[PDB]
């Protein structure tokens, strides 16, 4: 082991590392994700390929369980070994108490994780911050995220990566409890977020689904151009 | 030690008017052989205790190293607390309790005598932990056979002086002589006082034998 | 070869009364066809409302006794007060549990004062099960003494005799009638008898003699 | 002052500086006083609070039937040698069934501060210590430093402003060997009312006594068998 | 030593004996066998009485432990499952234990059997100890779902009156739970001399 | 780095624990005060998204059927903490069939506030303040992170925390009641809070010898808040 | 003690990483490799550091390590370092293949050697292996296939990869001449000579500079193909009759 | 000790490990040595030159066998070449009790490669100053290894390492060729080791082993004289 | 002990338990399944020592997953054959064996169906017909003329019907109802109970 702490106070009472390697975060790809009341909603941007080359191996929303979801942002390594570290735990709740794993229990033991693991003795903290969306009692639809210094928190929708202020402020005018609550709708307008970003190149869109029962369906760039179409239609049916 | 090999035979104390009397004799037999018959099975601890053993002779080797240890210890803190015979007695019975727990007995049968501060002590230490004080111990045959000598005078008197004690000792030790088939006819008296320890020589006893005229 | 156990016998009482914990002991200690001594008091008194008796193998009742106590001083220096007499009971089959796979070959009996201030006698096992209970005979004379008790606390197997409370000095006398009547059957009792008294205001103790054989 | 950084560097002058700097931490304590006839040791101390309202912080501590140390600097190294100290007391009560000299514990506990002195990656312990105890030789009143050079005294002082309370012990240390406990608790207590600046009184709520006696357990008392103590006093000589 | 337990529509019915002997020597006739566990679990002691009080209290402290970090009451299977995984790391060694673990659930109705052997299973009746196999045979003699209240306690009554009269190491008081939804309830504790002059006739 | 874990000072204590104890003041305000009637207890949640639920952010935790709890700045350490403090006194109930007591929930709490150590990590960041019914009525207990517990009527935390003590001292007395001393708590609440007091920004948790079960006040908190 | 200590882990005063920037620009300064879409079949190119006229050649591999049956990897940069990463790994595969008797599906495979990498990306504080390295191999689940690690433990499945300054413009080339649909090996062979004609400076390309290695799926045995150096002279040879043809639009 | 555990060796703006790369310049700056593969054997010969004429030339010997069939010779320091042939000794005895069989030598190559990398990895050691020259007749065919500090290796025809080796190995790349015998790979590396070593050159300045086919030989001064009393 | 039979179709695997766990006098529970959906094409089976069953179970129904999740995939059943045979193999040679006799039940979209066996001494089998406990001894003979390995699945429950009834003819133990699965092209279909009124 390492007798040195990277987890000093500062003179003025800040962690030089915690709320710094959330730079780290703000660094990365953005991914929004809400919860309408019976299907969840979330996706990642900029795809960002070659234009020649694959992107089934690049996925940045995966699942722990049938009824869990993942996303992140940062870079995406810490991302990788708290993924697996959770299906092994998730996996392994299902080896106790023969529940489905709420997604409550799961957040506790992330970012638990991740706070023992920036208390520990000279070890560089996850630079990342996840989306851990399901839908488990009595089908109650929630979502959570995390913080790079471990501190899970109960959203109802939300914004990281670049720019997720503008998301949020783009949210601001899009949090309406109407926000015709179709699945339809609520999934084009949480394109309409994502199609808010700084480029909005409309093909780099990454969307993924999951209606509280079944599990993860991938979407297909026809029905988004559908919806990216219909935004258009009524941006101009407003003038 | 599973199985003790080279055995003592028991040990005779009894308490007096400011003193404590501890005989026993000096044979170091194995099986029937009486192989070592000159053996000291009795330690003189610095001023106030004296430690008296049966059973394996290399195991009262063994205590008699580690108790010589911590004495001196003591002795070089030059404080001026020394250990009362009391204090040896729980320590040497937490270590036979820790010994036999482990599943290695260290075959005794131990006893303790000292004279500290106006009282007397006389303490027994068992293999097993089971650890008393006693007007007067006998240890092997003893318990059967010089213990009724003892429980006698000491019903029929409470206290003695230093020359009944003495004498009753010798009387006991010269029984065991009789009809003890793992003794013999040397012996030595260690006796402690406020005046100190002493251990007397290598004595011995007088025999009858006027029975065998007899068919 | 070399067995870790050896019987040593012994008898203890107990008589949960309305505001008393009399716990009464004899003070033989022997082994098998010989006499150690005729003075081993089983009782020891811990705090000033709590008296614990240990039978069965000798060293394992004086190291358990020394254990105790220093467990009563670690609760004590730690949260400043003293333990009840149930608490007491919990951490002695905590710590009999604790050595479960290589036991202690002792029976045990907490007497003491509840925090009302009523008499709460606590039975134990080798093993470290307890219950409250209103009376135990412990050792070698169980079966000597549990039916007259039976029939004399419990006022069991009787017809038209009413319930009275038990008396301080009816107990004392039936404990007194009670170690006299087991020892005259019982080769592990006899030659005294520590009698503890715990009330609302210290320990009280008393010896009695008895027969010499 | 490059060398002046950890308890390993010697310096060029000899003098380790962060033995120094631990004893400059554990002057700015509470004021104690502890001192010792030939057959009762008490001990004293003074207690500050955070505010108003607040509690005051605790100094005079229970260890043993026949031990209680007073405490000055931190407290979390205080109550980890509480800690030790409650356990190399109850284990020596357990195997040789007797209560400890004094002595030998103190040369244990500094043989405890020993290490942390002297090695790299431990720091010396914040502490005030002042032991009262009784072996077959009667009282004793030691104290400790964070350099672990133990001293027997016959009366100390430390802590804030102690220095005239020692002027205190020093004109009455004849005195002190004689007396009962009465005039030498309020002999204490008159230390501590010259620890205080003069434009205020020592009331009860503040201060704290110890006292063991030969054939007396160490008993703490906390206003309501103080205010026995706090009068057979006169006012200051303003 | 006899305990049983079936659940039924209105809830469940755990009852036992008392007495607890020692070889051939009874040490007491009111050892409180049924280890009320939580406000919402009833624990057994069904062999051994050290081993089922010791591992049944460490089963409440755990299961108090998940209700406090999940701000949620634990389920019957739960501490079953979680019993049982305690239990089997000690196979071999010697322990003696065939508890029940009796309560509501989010389901509702559990009811759960665990031995020292690890036997985990759900089921609708048990019976548990040495003279459990005459309340087996009295109880599927009387049993039904449909059962009432009063029904339900004199089944489970009259079994344990059966059992502690054929078999020899049972007797004592008849103590009598009865698991709602909500919470347990103590019915009753009676002796078997009144259970015999009112059911001899 | 600038005379990091483990080196004193030329004049007085410890770096690190000095800026602990400044790490605390960013924390949002709490405030406990005791009555002989029952404990009661506040804190302010600090909420900034319309998104963020205000009954998922946790301040008054948990410990016993009869502890309390509330906390300050950092988050996850104090909440690892709580874990232990729970797991404790669950161990002394499994071996003393009792209620460990609030002081000695608070030694066994504070005997690792200060056990950093990175060789042979860093001290945590937060201050606590407890709250629990023992056998000698109600207490209050306020520790810190360098360990030094001490007993408070009625202690305030955090941010604000000067104004908030002085003005507590102000109407504070030895017989207060209940509900006076839970209006009074939250006159200074929305005196030291700059957003409008309504049914989201606190939380109040009361525990009393009679009313062990159930620390928390849920939406009659609303005509509490509107009897001001 | 921690006066000698570096920085081997600790973010940036700005936000970045130390190691990983560093390990990417010793990447850079290495031999060249790249690998082909090729749907039956895929290859493996190499350029040869050290091409001094008195070494042995007698391992009949300088980059590629046949490390299945059924997979090889080429290798760029500190050469013992991935060495040690070639035995590991060898020995991953090895000890799946003793747990399950059937071959590893290989992305499990590399994400295993990412872990390993990542173990010293953040706590470990030593040395991070600065080396990337691709894959080539095939399965039962997806056919062939081809990746790149990275010294950070990402890894990408590329159809057409990227090593460093020396192949950057090798990958414009990659995307400027993107094929798709020809499986057709020797158009491949033809593009990948084409590449490494223009990114080496080795001019007229002699075959001692280079090397190529192939994996093809013959009836039952997925067979890896390295090649010798006859074959090699007669595709540049062809190549340079192309490059005849490119300049009979002269 | 602690157990402090960190590596000293990190790398640099540019990518470098400076650490190494004085390590390879405390090599260049050693004794000089040659190491010729001919079509049948393998020869190694040192350059050892005494500080004094005190010196003698019996107990410190630079060629040194590690199997009865592998030569080892070094440029570098004494005190780090001795830690590792003690290892390669151990390692390759390892390998016989495991296999029966005498180790190759690329075997050994890739395990002391493999150790010697560790050590420029592991916590706060630094790298060994030794560039090996091992080789061996195994199965026939003769090899040659050249290894550094870097944990990297190689395989030679011929080279040279030490004082001036670039020059060595300039004049190498002239003089020989591929196909000879042993006896004229001693010849041509007497001729380019006797140019750039000093003018005294004697039966003890020099030390040459060779690496027949029927085993390793260390040669005697005796035939070292018969021979390089002026050979040409 | 108790029962347990493997029959191998063309395209089909037909296992069948029974539904008893009785402790050495009476029958417990009368209902109890032994069965451990572990894919959706991979069946488990178990019989021996009680305390092991759950616990082998737990383990490789919850490690299996594990890869599934991993993966993105399943496991043939193959692999998932070896690698409980690994972990048997692994577990003997301890302070703590099992004592367990599987039949693992899968099927490929390539193999097709497949049939393992297990035992206690942890051996891989690939057989057309396994069984195991008491009656194993008899169930195999009334199978093993009647087999053809081109049956049909009614056929194939027919067979159970005929050796069902030569079980509960000449048997000391009771087996009242045996539960049924089968393995098909779609996944895991349960069958209806197979009980017997005997008289």
């Amino acid at each position: 082991s390492y007798d040195r702490a990277i987890t000093v106070f500062s003179p003025d009472g800040h962690l030089f590392q915690v709320e710094y390697a959330q730079e780290a975060v703000k660094k990365g790809s953005t991914a929004v994700g809400v919860r309408g009341r019976d299907i969840v909603v979330l996706g990642v941007e900029k795809k960002s390929v070659a234009k020649l080359q694959d992107e089934r191996t690049v996925r940045k929303i995966c699942a722990l369980d049938d009824n869990v979801c993942m996303a992140f942002a940062g870079l995406t390594a810490d991302a990788r070994i708290v993924i697996n570290r959770a299906r092994v735990e998730c996996q392994s709740h299902r080896l106790t108490v023969e529940d489905p794993v709420t997604v409550e229990y799961i957040t506790r033991y992330i970012a638990s994780l991740k706070q023992r693991y920036t208390q520990s003795n000279g070890r560089r903290p996850f630079g990342i911050s996840a989306l851990i969306v399901g839908f488990d009692f009595d089908g109650t639809p929630r979502l959570y995220q995390t913080d790079p210094s471990g501190t899970y928190h109960a959203w109802k929708a939300n914004a990281i990566g670049r720019g997720a202020k503008s998301v949020r402020e783009f949210l601001e005018k899009n949090y309406t409890d109407e926000a015709i609550e179709t699945d339809d709708l609520t999934i084009k307008l949480v394109i309409k977020a994502l199609l808010e970003v700084v480029q909005s190149g409309g093909k780099n869109i990454e969307l993924a689904v999951m209606r509280r029962d079944q599990s993860l369906k991938i979407l297909n760039p026809e029905e988004i151009e559908k919806y990216v179409a219909e935004i258009e239609k009524e941006k101009e049916e407003n003038e | 030690t599973q199985n003790p090999m080279v055995t003592g035979t028991s040990v005779l104390g009894v308490k007096f008017e400011g003193g404590v009397v501890i005989a026993a004799d000096m044979l170091g037999s194995y099986g029937s052989l009486a192989r070592f018959r000159n053996i000291s099975r009795i330690m003189r601890v610095n001023n106030s205790t004296m430690l008296g053993a049966s059973g394996d002779y290399a195991d009262f080797q063994y205590l008699k190293q580690v108790l010589g240890q911590m004495v001196i210890d003591e002795e070089l803190l030059g404080d001026g607390h020394s250990y009362s015979p009391r204090a040896i007695h729980s320590w040497l019975t937490r270590a036979m309790y820790s010994r036999r727990s482990k599943m290695n007995p260290l075959w005794n049968t131990m006893v303790i005598g000292g004279y500290a501060d106006g009282e007397s002590f006389l303490g027994y230490v068992d293999m097993l932990g089971v650890a008393y004080e006693a007007p007067s111990l006998a240890t092997g045959y003893g318990a059967y056979l010089a213990q009724p000598l003892l429980r006698e005078v000491l019903e029929k008197q409470p206290v003695l002086s230093q020359t009944e004690a003495r004498d009753l000792v010798e009387r006991c030790m010269r029984v065991l002589y009789y009809r003890d088939a793992r003794s013999y006819n040397r012996f030595q008296i260690a006796t402690v006082t406020e005046k100190g320890v002493e251990i007397e020589g290598p004595l011995s006893t007088e025999t009858n034998w006027d029975i065998a005229h007899m068919i | 070869r070399f067995s870790p156990y050896v019987f040593n016998g012994g008898t203890i009482l107990a008589i949960a009364g309305e505001d008393f914990a009399i716990v009464a002991s004899d003070t033989r200690l022997s082994e098998g066809f010989s006499i150690h001594t005729r003075d081993s008091p089983k009782c020891y008194k811990l705090t000033d409302k709590t008296v614990i008796g240990c039978s069965g193998f000798h060293g394992d009742c004086l190291t358990l006794t020394k254990i105790i106590e220093a467990r009563l001083k670690m609760y004590k220096h730690s949260n400043n007060k003293a333990m009840t007499t149930g608490a007491i009971a919990a951490m002695l089959s905590t710590i009999l549990y604790s050595r479960r796979f290589f036991p202690y070959y002792v029976y045990n009996i907490i007497g003491g004062l509840d925090e009302e201030g009523k008499g709460a006698v606590y039975s134990f096992d080798p093993v470290g099960s307890y219950q409250r209970d209103s009376f135990k005979a412990g050792g070698s004379a169980s079966a000597m003494l549990q039916p007259l008790l039976d029939n004399q606390v419990g006022f069991k197997n009787m017809q038209n005799v009413e319930h009275v409370p038990l008396s301080l000095d009816r107990a004392m006398r039936l404990v007194k009638d009670v170690f006299i009547s087991a020892a005259e059957r019982d080769v592990y009792t006899g030659d005294a008898l520590r009698i503890c008294i715990v009330t609302k205001e210290g320990i009280r103790e008393e010896t009695v003699s008895l027969r010499k054989d | 002052n490059q060398y002046d950084n950890d308890v390993t560097v010697w310096s060029p002058q000899g003098r380790i500086h962060q033995i120094e700097y631990a004893m400059e931490a554990v002057k700015q304590g509470s004021a104690t006083v502890g001192l010792k006839s030939k057959t009762h040791a008490v001990l004293v101390a003074l207690k500050r609070a955070q505010s108003e309202l607040a509690a005051h912080q605790k100094k005079i501590l229970h260890v043993d039937n026949h031990i209680g140390i007073s405490i000055a600097g931190l407290t979390a190294d205080a109550r980890l040698l509480c800690n030790f100290m409650r356990q190399e007391c109850l284990d020596s009560r357990f195997v040789f069934d007797r209560p400890l000299p004094v002595s030998r514990l103190v040369s244990l506990i500094g043989s405890k501060t020993q290490i942390p002195t002297q090695r790299y990656g431990r720091r010396p312990y914040g502490v005030g210590l002042l032991i009262a105890g009784y072996d077959d030789m009667g009282p004793h009143i030691f104290q400790t430093c964070p350099s672990a050079n133990y001293f027997d005294c016959r009366a100390m002082s430390i802590g804030a402003r102690s220095q005239s309370a020692r002027t205190y012990l020093e004109r009455h240390m004849s005195e002190f060997m004689e007396c009962n406990l009465n005039e030498l608790v309020k002999h204490g207590l008159r230390a501590l009312r010259e620890t205080l600046p003069a434009e205020q009184d020592l009331t009860t709520k503040n201060v704290s006594i110890g006292i063991v006696g030969k054939d007396l357990e160490f008993t703490i008392y906390d206003d309501d068998d103080v205010s026995p103590f706090l009068e057979g006093l006169e006012e200051r000589p303003q | 030593t006899t305990t049983l337990a079936f659940k039924f529509r209105h809830g469940v019915i755990v009852a036992a004996d008392s007495r607890a002997t020692a070889g051939a020597y009874i040490a007491s006739q009111t050892v409180k066998k049924v280890i009320e566990i939580n406000p919402y679990l009833l624990g057994t002691m069904a062999g051994g009485a050290a081993d089922c009080s010791f591992w049944e209290r460490l089963l409440a402290r755990q299961c108090r432990i998940y209700e406090l970090r999940n701000k949620e009451r634990i389920s019957v299977a739960a501490a079953s499952k979680l019993l049982a995984n305690m239990v089997y790391q000690y196979k071999g060694m010697g322990l003696s234990m065939g508890t029940m673990i009796c309560g509501w659930d989010k389901r509702g109705p559990g009811l759960y059997y665990v031995d020292s052997e690890g036997n985990r299973i759900s089921g609708a009746t048990f019976s548990v100890g040495s003279g459990s196999v005459y309340a087996y045979g009295v109880m599927d003699r009387g049993y039904s779902y449909d059962l009432e209240v009063e029904q339900a306690y004199d089944l489970a009554r009259r079994a344990i009156y059966q059992a502690t009269y054929r078999d020899a190491y049972s007797g004592g008081a008849v103590n009598l739970y009865h698991v709602r939804e909500d919470g347990w309830i103590r019915v009753s504790s009676d002796n078997v001399a009144d259970l015999h002059e009112k059911y001899s006739g | 780095y600038d005379r990091g874990v483990n080196t004193f000072s030329p004049e007085g204590r410890l770096f690190q624990v000095e800026y602990a104890i400044e790490a605390i003041k960013l924390g949002s305000t709490a405030i406990g005060i005791q009555t002989s009637e029952g404990v009661c207890l506040a804190v302010e949640k600090r909420i900034t998204s319309p998104l963020m639920e205000p009954s998922s952010i946790e301040k008054i935790v948990e410990i016993d059927a009869h502890i309390g709890c509330a906390m300050s700045g950092l988050i996850a350490d104090a909440k690892t903490l709580i874990d232990k403090a729970r797991v404790e006194t669950q161990n002394h109930w499994f071996t003393y069939n009792e209620t460990m007591t609030v002081e000695s929930v608070t030694q066994a709490v504070s005997n690792l506030a200060l056990q950093f150590g990175e060789e042979d990590s860093r001290p945590f960041g937060v201050a606590l303040l407890f709250g629990g019914v023992d056998e000698k009525g109600p207490q209050l207990f306020h520790m810190d992170p360098s360990g030094t517990f001490v007993q408070c009527d009625a202690r305030a935390i955090g941010s604000a925390s000067e104004g908030a003590q002085s003005s507590l001292q102000e109407v504070y007395h030895k017989s207060m009641t209940l509900k006076e001393a839970i209006k009074s708590s939250l006159i200074i609440l929305k005196q030291v809070m700059e957003e409008k007091l309504n049914a989201t920004n606190i939380e109040l948790a009361t525990v009393q010898p009679g009313q062990n079960f159930h620390m928390f006040t849920k939406e009659e908190l609303e005509e509490v808040i509107k009897d001001i | 003690s921690r006066r000698y200590d570096s920085r081997t882990t600790i973010f940036s005063p700005e936000g970045r990483l130390y190691q990983v920037e560093y390990a990417m620009e010793a990447i850079g300064h290495a031999g060249t490799c790249l690998g082909i879409l090729a749907n039956d079949g895929v290859l493996l190119a190499a350029e040869r550091r050290n091409i001094h006229k008195l070494l042995d050649e007698v391992f009949f591999s300088e980059k590629i390590y046949k490390l299945n049956e059924d997979m090889a990897c080429s290798v760029a940069g500190i050469t013992s370092d991935a060495n040690v990463l070639t035995n590991e790994l060898r020995l991953i595969a090895q000890r799946y293949l003793l747990q399950y008797q059937e071959p590893i599906p290989c992305e499990q495979l590399v994400t295993a050697l990412c872990d390993i990498k990542q173990a010293y990306t953040q706590f470990g504080g030593k040395r991070p292996f600065g080396v990337s390295l691709l894959y080539i191999g095939w399965d039962k689940h997806y056919g062939f296939q081809l990746y790149q690690s990275d010294p950070s433990g990402n890894y990408g499945g590329w159809k057409a990869t990227c090593i460093g300054n020396n192949s950057a413009a090798a990958v414009s080339m990659l995307k400027q001449d993107y094929k798709e649909g020809e499986m057709t090996l020797k158009s491949a062979l033809a593009l990948a000579i084409k590449v490494l004609n223009k990114t080496m400076d080795v001019s007229k390309l002699s075959a001692e500079k280079v090397e190529i290695a192939t994996l093809t799926r013959e009836n039952g045995k997925t067979v890896i193909r390295v090649l010798k150096q006859k074959e090699v002279e007669q595709l540049i040879k062809k190549h340079e009759e192309e490059e005849a043809k490119a300049e009979r639009e002269k | 000790e602690r157990g402090y555990s960190f590596s000293l060796t990190t790398f640099s703006p540019s990518g470098k490990l400076v650490q190494i790369e004085y390590a390879l310049a405390a090599v260049a700056g050693g004794a000089p040595s040659v190491g010729i593969k001919a079509a049948n054997g393998v020869v190694l010969a040192t350059e050892k030159k005494q500080k004094s004429i005190l010196y003698d030339e019996r107990s410190v010997h630079k060629v040194e066998p590690i199997t009865k069939h592998i030569g080892l010779v070094y440029s570098g320091m004494g005190p780090d070449y001795r830690v590792l042939v003690h290892r390669a000794r151990k390692l390759a005895q390892q390998y016989y009790l495991v296999y029966q069989e005498p180790i190759p030598t690329a075997q050994l190559v890739q395990r002391v490669a493999s150790v010697m990398q560790e050590y420029t990895q592991s916590g706060g050691v630094r790298p060994f100053g030794v560039s090996l020259l091992i080789c061996g007749w195994n199965e026939g065919r003769p090899y040659l290894f050249q290894s550094d500090p870097s944990g990297a290796y190689f395989a030679w025809k011929a080279t040279a390492m030490g004082k001036n080796y670039v020059n060595g190995k300039t004049f190498l790349e002239k003089r020989y060729n591929e196909d000879l015998e042993l006896e004229d790979a001693i010849h041509t590396a007497i001729l380019t080791l006797k140019e750039s070593f000093e003018g005294q050159m004697t039966e003890d300045n020099i030390e040459v082993g060779i690496c027949n086919e029927a085993g390793f030989r260390r040669l005697t001064p005796t035939e070292v004289k018969d021979y390089l009393a002026a050979i040409a | 002990m108790e029962y347990l039979i493997g029959i191998q179709g063309p395209d089909y695997v037909l296992v069948a338990s029974d539904r008893v766990a009785a402790s050495n006098i009476v029958q417990m529970k009368d209902d109890h399944d032994k069965m451990f959906k572990m894919s959706e094409k991979i069946l488990l089976l178990c019989v021996g020592e009680a305390g092991d069953t759950v616990q082998f179970a737990e383990y490789i129904q919850k490690n299996v997953q594990l890869y599934k999740m991993r993966n993105g995939y399943e496991l043939s059943p193959t692999a998932a054959a070896n690698f409980t045979r690994r972990n048997l193999a692994d577990c003997l040679r301890s302070r703590t064996p099992y004592h367990v006799n599987l039949l693992l039940a899968g099927y490929d979209e390539h193999e097709g169906p497949a049939l393992y066996y297990m035992d206690y001494l942890a051996a891989l089998a690939k057989a057309p017909f396994a069984a195991h406990g008491y009656g194993a001894f008899l169930t195999l003979s009334i199978l093993d003329r009647y087999y053809t390995p081109t049956i049909s699945r009614e056929r194939a429950v027919e067979l159970l019907r005929k050796c069902l009834e030569e079980l509960q003819k000449r048997f000391i133990l009771n087996l009242p109802t045996f539960s049924v699965r089968i393995i098909d092209k779609n996944g895991i279909h349960d069958l209806d109970n197979i009980s017997f009124p005997k008289q």
